[PDB]
């Protein structure tokens, strides 16, 4: 039989309808507040004092 | 906001005037508060000054000249306690 073959085209377009996930935007949500809370910590630590309300 | 965390950075011979460190508001002040005791950096409430600091300091600039008076002190009460503490 014929061999299937996905265009470089069909590849993008696929990939953009992953992107478009509930579940694979969530992800990336949680992976850039995990920075967030790394670079808390280091900020924390480079501090000789906290000023609070 | 509601809730407001500055930090401050001032080592003598190192910085030669205070370094705002970074600007946390509202669900973050939980976390830096929690932080903040774990890591043994002290955490002052100073409602003036916070609320001034909040619409001037820029993260990673001098502490503005604006409130260099008032951070002055909570500089010179941090050193007492660091020295007191010592015994
Ligand atoms: C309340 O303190 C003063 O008399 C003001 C002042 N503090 C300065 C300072 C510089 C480095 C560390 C802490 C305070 S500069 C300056 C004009
Ligand atoms: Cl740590
Ligand atoms: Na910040």
């Amino acid at each position: 039989i014929k061999e299937l073959k996905m265009s470089k085209d069909e590849i993008k377009r696929e990939y953009k309808e992953m992107e478009g996930s509930p579940e694979i935007k969530s992800k990336r949500r949680q992976f850039h507040q995990e920075i967030q809370s790394r670079n808390m910590r280091e900020n924390v630590k480079r501090s000789s004092v906290v000023v609070a309300n | 906001p509601t809730h407001i965390a500055i930090g401050i950075l001032y080592k003598r011979g190192e910085t030669p005037l205070p370094l705002v460190t970074f600007k946390y508001t509202d669900a973050q002040v939980q976390t830096v508060r929690k932080i903040a005791e774990e890591e043994g950096v002290p955490i002052l409430q100073r409602i003036p000054l916070a609320r001034a600091l909040y619409w001037d300091a820029l993260v990673d600039h001098y502490i503005p000249a604006e409130q260099i008076e008032a951070t002055a002190e909570v500089l010179r009460w941090l050193e007492r306690q660091n020295i007191e503490k010592q015994h």
